[PDB]
């Protein structure tokens, strides 16, 4: 009769009926992904909507149960997950507008396009029309309009929609005990648990700034060298001590700096390690990559891929006329139906990606024993972190020697480590400030702390002060810039891409140490070290049953996140960055703009 | 008197865990040569009796019970083991003597579009005793108050497996025969 009894049984009809409706929408999603046709689209939606309708019916039934009255915290992790409502709390009049607003923004982002001012006939989409320009251009003019055309058309059309997206999402957030929309979105990290293993919504804001304070000396040194090399690419178009413009950052928004490597390569003469050519000469087509990756994960003491994985999964692009989506994905379909869909050619990147995606499957297999609600990453940033560390270990020249992709005697030159480390900083640290401004900008916008006219004038104000990114053209109140990003314009949290990279090197540092790696942390290879695999699997197998505070401590040995392990990873680069920045400025002035000159 | 003991077990239709059927094939001698073959079986196992010397031992009164648990639930079919299937369905007694057999009927008992024919009690009031079968589909309420769905806290006890041929090894159907070998002649009392 007690709510404790009435909620366990309620999570034995949900769990039993969830696996069927999730699997039917997983097979259907796979069949649409592995065979794009109108017949499969209707099957996917019909089976997908049944689970969505069932979940919403079950979730509202969960809210009748008072969350406070429970005692066992295992089901509280489940009931709290089920009590989550989102737009459901809003009235039918408001929710239909909100779901329209979400659909309108997603359709405006996806089906919207920007046009060349030189060529009005060509109006390229973002993917792949505008991704190609932003990630593979070197001209000031070509990048400028393509950077702003995507924000003067898509962004401004979302400006009125975001204001009601701010307003309505605050109301549903305020319809529960969440003070604003941001507080609702930082409840992924909020934890009620035993003392010391509990986390607060307020604590996240302090901790993100806490790590970011330590990152800035690393970032600004990296910011300065990237700027110093960039100024050669764009002479007289940027200031030597000025903050970085936004249309030369390797992509549209500035999320990653990885596409600046060709123009910011530390040692251009030394080539980057590539085992593609030898792999074709050893006749690896597509099967060896996943069999060898199976051996690599087996070396660290992780289980090998199941029998069903090999047949059911799509491991090559079909020869016959069957259109498929080539984006790699580690499909956890439920009922131990782990699959990988990947158009893998004979290349090292697919070789590394096959280790990446299979890292998701190793995580998926690990927590598959957890209940249906709890079979996920410890927080939103835990599942991607685990996959990433596998790619770091697989790409080490130490590992490639073991599997025969390198000559028995090869030059492990120190110049090719700065090239590897610097290409690993254009991604890891190129996103840490950007992934912090967004939540900082939004949690104030959701709180209203940024003026409506200065929404895009406290955008650069926040950008220059905390990110080093400056406007290349003046922005009025109309041009909604943050809503020109996929996650913001599709109502997705972006802080998960900050804790992930912070946890990525807390895992790696705590796995190379147990592996007894001697030397720098970048050339660490945990291959053949079963000790490292046993340590990670303990964090993997618990899934989401325990707070991310407890899960992180089990592997890293630290209660909360910290960027000290990530500072060690780039320490060989940092000592090389500091010794290269002696002739260059450090820190960014927040009072410069290129259009003024 | 020569009687096959796998010919019947090669039936196209197999009982589910809820409706397991006690096929008493007794008073006849059969060739255990199939029992030795483990290429076709996947859970050749025994409890309290010799597996290789089962042919030698003639003190057997078989109480073969057939049912279809899935791949992850075959380990649930063990004396002293409990789980979703082992406490609301045919429970193996702690002192059960005999052998437990299984094989992966993924081709036969699973369909690429989903096979939901087989049943098992997800919810029950009390504990199902070993060797006890209950035939009832009354709706279950956690408090125990009779009601009619879709009224809140009133669910259906029986649930069905989402059997597929594409699922992982642990989510494929496994036919299970529980041969309860026993000595018929016992001098319990004068
Ligand atoms: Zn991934």
């Amino acid at each position: 009769s007690t709510t404790e009894d009435l909620v366990k049984t309620f999570l034995e009809k949900f769990n039993s009926e969830a696996e069927e409706l999730s699997y039917q929408s997983s097979l259907a999603s796979w069949n649409y992904n592995t065979n794009i046709t109108d017949e499969n689209v209707q099957k996917m939606n019909d089976a997908g909507a049944k689970w969505s309708a069932f979940y919403e019916e079950q979730s509202k039934q969960a809210k009748t149960y008072p969350l406070e009255e429970i005692q066992d915290s295992t089901v509280k992790r489940q009931l709290q997950a089920l009590q989550h409502s989102g737009s459901s709390v809003l009235s039918a009049d408001k929710s239909q507008r909100l779901n329209t607003i979400l659909n309108a923004m997603s359709t405006i982002y996806s089906t919207g396009k920007a046009c060349n001012p030189n060529n009005p006939q060509e109006c390229l989409l973002l993917e792949p029309g505008l991704d190609d320009i932003m990630a593979n251009s070197r001209d000031y003019n070509e990048r400028l309009w393509a950077w702003e055309g995507w924000r003067s058309e898509v962004g401004k059309q979302l400006r009125p929609l975001y204001e009601e997206y701010v307003a309505l999402k605050n109301e549903m957030a305020r319809a529960n005990n969440y003070e604003d929309y941001g507080d609702y979105w930082r409840g992924d990290y909020e934890e009620e648990w035993t003392n010391g293993y509990n986390y607060s919504r307020d604590q996240l804001i302090k901790d993100v700034e806490q790590t970011f304070t330590q990152i800035q000396p690393l970032y600004e040194h990296l910011h300065a060298y990237v700027r110093a090399k960039l100024m050669d690419t764009y002479p007289s178009h940027m200031s030597p001590t000025g903050c970085l413009p936004a249309h030369l950052l390797g992509d549209m928004w500035g999320r990653f700096w990885t596409n600046l490597y060709p123009l910011t390569v530390p040692f251009g003469q030394k080539p980057n390690i590539d085992v593609t050519d030898t792999m074709v000469n050893q006749s690896w087509d597509a099967r060896r990559i996943f069999e060898e990756a199976e051996k690599f994960f087996v070396s660290v003491g992780l289980p090998n891929m199941t029998q069903g994985f090999w047949e059911n999964s799509m491991l090559t692009e079909p020869g016959d006329s069957r259109k498929v989506v080539c984006h790699p994905t580690a499909w956890d379909l439920g009922k131990h139906d782990f699959r990988i869909k990947m158009c893998t050619k004979v290349t090292m990147d697919d070789f590394l990606t096959a280790h990446h995606e299979m890292g998701h499957i190793q995580y998926d297999m690990a927590y598959a024993a957890q209940p249906f609600l709890l079979r996920n990453g410890a927080n939103e940033g835990f599942h991607e972190a685990v996959g990433e560390i596998m790619s770091l270990s697989a790409a080490t020249p130490k590992h490639l020697k073991n599997i025969g992709l390198l000559p028995p005697g090869f030059s492990e030159d120190n110049e090719t480590d700065i090239n590897f480390l610097f290409k690993q900083a254009l991604t890891i640290v190129g996103t840490l400030p950007f992934t912090y401004m967004l939540e900082k900008w939004r949690w104030m916008v959701f709180k209203g702390e940024i003026p409506k006219e200065q929404w895009m004038k406290k955008w650069w104000e926040m950008k220059r002060d905390l990110v080093g990114v400056v406007e290349p053209l003046p922005h009025d109140e109309t041009y909604c810039d943050p809503a020109s990003l996929f996650h913001v314009a599709n109502d997705y949290s972006f802080i998960r891409y900050y804790t992930r990279t912070i946890y990525q090197f807390q895992f790696q540092e705590a796995l190379c140490q147990i592996a007894k790696h001697e030397g720098p942390l970048h050339k660490c290879d945990i291959s053949n070290s079963s000790e490292a695999g046993q340590t990670l699997l303990q964090m993997l197998k618990l899934g989401r049953s325990k707070p991310w505070t407890l899960a992180l401590y089990r592997v890293v040995g630290a209660k909360n996140m910290d960027v000290r392990p990530l500072l060690n990873y780039f320490d060989p680069l940092f000592t090389w960055l500091k010794e290269q920045n002696r002739n260059s400025f450090v820190g960014w002035n927040t009072d410069w703009s290129p259009y003024a000159d | 008197n020569l009687c096959p003991f796998g010919e019947v077990f090669n039936a196209t239709k197999f009982p589910s865990v809820y409706a397991w059927e006690r096929k008493k094939i007794s008073n006849c001698v059969a060739d255990y040569s199939v029992l030795y073959n483990s290429t076709f079986f996947s859970t050749f196992k025994c409890y309290g009796v010799s597996a290789t010397k089962l042919n030698d031992l003639c003190f057997s009164n078989v109480y073969a019970d057939s049912f279809v648990v899935k791949g992850d639930d075959v380990r649930q079919i063990a004396p002293g083991q409990t789980g979703v299937i082992a406490d609301y369905n045919y429970k193996l007694p702690d002192d059960f003597m005999g052998c437990v057999l299984a094989w992966n009927t993924r081709n036969i008992d699973a369909t690429s579009t989903g096979n939901y024919n087989y049943k098992y009690r997800y919810l029950r009031h009390g504990k199902l005793r070993p060797f006890e079968r209950d035939i009832s589909n009354v709706p279950f309420s956690p408090d125990g108050k009779p009601c009619t769905p879709p009224a809140l806290n009133c669910y259906w006890p029986l649930n069905d497996y989402g059997f597929y041929t594409t699922t992982g090894i642990g989510y494929q159907p496994y036919r299970v025969v529980v041969l309860s070998f026993e000595g018929s002649l016992e001098v319990l009392f004068q």
